[PDB]
RNA sequence: GCCCGGAUAGCUCAGUCGGUAGAGCAGGGGAUUCAUAAUCCCCGUGUCCUUGGUUCGAUUCCGAGUCCGGGCACCA
RNA sequence: GACGGAGCCAGCGAGUCUAACCUUGGCCGAGAGGUCUUGGUAAUCUUGUGAAACUCCGUCGUGCUGGGGAUAGAGCAUUGUA
């Protein structure tokens, strides 16, 4: 509780301040997959007669 | 009867909704239509609210 | 010897008094926000709470704190009559054991319960 | 649902009467226009009715339009006994 | 079984006049893509081996010892 | 240019029924606000919305200064069950 927070050193922000940062913090965007967007995965294809019924 | 299933719903987002469609979200409260946004695009010819510029 | 220390005083007013004074007095010294809080809402508010605790304060093994007495309601202003009780603060999941004191009158209990753990960046 | 026999009644009745009703989509309303019930057992005892057959729901802007059919009538004629040809909205007022 | 080579972030690898610790790889996260890649960023990270000594200041200048790494199957 | 008197001018809006919305005026209060009344479902009342930059007469005088107002302490009120 309360008298644990104020007590337990490794705490505040002298601390922190203390500690290196890291790297992942300066990262970037991530993006993953885009040139794939219009490369289909579901593997499975339509076919022209299930196309010609329909329309 | 049962004394436990409310608190209060007087005021905030949560007193209201869409009379359309619920959504408690981007409602439209001006000159008391009380018509989400969404909605309210869709329906505004209707209630008479058209583009001029 | 003979001054044995001397007690607390809220904000002129000796333990002593404080303590059978009556919650309204009490507040009616208090500052804004709480002269504000009891000002409003006089129906039914921290009720069978301060009988339990009242309670427990009799139940209690003799020279001794009182057993914990759970309750959520952070919001409550805390007044002469609850001096010396052990509440169990709830933060969220947890109720914090805390011994109520003199100098804590007329603060929230929320306030003596932290709802989120510290921070400590970077470390492993 | 679950209800006490006698609102069970003041629905069925109110609605063999009407041969019509709406309720704005509320539960805990606990009292409907009209109707002297809890909002709730309006709509479950409509809901209900109407599941099997007997009563047709429409919903549109957050309402209920409750309307009684043929086959229906024949099952809250039951329900309420009155004989062969009771009643209902079927039959055109004065000369209105 | 030698001698050889090491030790610091998980790991691989830097370091110090002795002031206050780094880098890669790993990791975690964004950006770029209809979605993944690539790419372009962000982040986090340390029982300075044990073991003592020296020293205004030592991871960091020594020493002792232990895991080990490189090369070779018990002649005073 | 900040401060302080004083001058003092817009346009687009909006507002309460089975309800408590826009609020003038009178008093009380340093202020925030309070209280008694009031007009308006409105080109009718709030409201000429007397808005702010701005104008004028002063104070300051180049100094982190009276530029700047972050952070923080104490007290008072308003919305709200909180
Ligand atoms: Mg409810
Ligand atoms: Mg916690
Ligand atoms: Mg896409
Ligand atoms: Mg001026
Ligand atoms: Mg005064
Ligand atoms: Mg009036
Ligand atoms: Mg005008
Ligand atoms: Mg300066
Ligand atoms: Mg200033
Ligand atoms: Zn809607």
């Amino acid at each position: 509780g309360n008298e644990g927070a104020i007590r337990d050193k490794t705490a505040g922000r002298r601390n922190n301040r203390s500690k290196d940062v890291t790297d992942s913090a300066t990262t970037k965007k991530s993006n993953t997959r885009r040139a794939t967007d219009r490369h289909s995965r579901t593997g499975k294809t339509d076919t022209k007669k299930k196309v010609n019924q329909g329309w | 009867e049962n004394v436990w299933f409310s608190h209060p719903r007087r005021y905030g987002k949560g007193s209201r909704q869409c009379r359309v469609c619920s959504s408690h979200t981007g409602l439209i409260r001006k000159y008391g239509l009380n018509i989400c946004r969404q909605c309210f695009r869709e329906k505004a010819n209707d209630i008479g609210f058209n583009k001029f510029r | 010897k003979k001054r044995v220390f001397k007690t607390h005083s809220y904000r002129g007013v000796d333990l002593e008094k404080l303590l059978e004074m009556s919650t309204e007095d009490f507040v009616k010294l208090a500052p804004a926000r709480v002269r504000r809080r009891f000002a409003r809402g006089m129906t039914s508010k921290p009720a069978g709470f301060m009988k339990k605790l009242r309670a427990a304060k009799l139940a209690a093994p003799e020279n001794e704190k009182p057993a914990p007495v759970r309750t959520h309601m952070r919001n409550m202003i805390i007044v002469p009559e609850m001096i010396g009780s052990v509440v169990g603060i709830y933060n969220g999941k947890a109720f914090n054991q805390v011994e109520i004191r003199p100098e804590m009158l007329g603060h929230y209990l929320g306030e003596f319960s932290i709802t989120y753990t510290p921070v400590r960046h970077g470390r492993a | 649902m679950l209800m006490p026999k006698e609102d069970r009644n003041k629905i069925h009745q109110y609605l063999f009467q009407e041969g019509v009703v709406v309720a704005k989509k509320d539960f805990n309303q606990a009292k409907h226009e009209e109707i002297d019930t809890k909002n709730l057992y309006v709509i479950k005892a409509l809901q209900s009715l109407t599941s099997k057959g007997y009563v047709k729901t429409q919903f549109s802007w957050q309402y209920y339009y409750y309307t009684l059919t043929e086959e229906g009538v024949e099952y809250l004629r039951e329900y309420l006994n009155l004989p062969e040809h009771i009643v209902p909205g079927t039959y055109i007022q004065e000369r209105n």
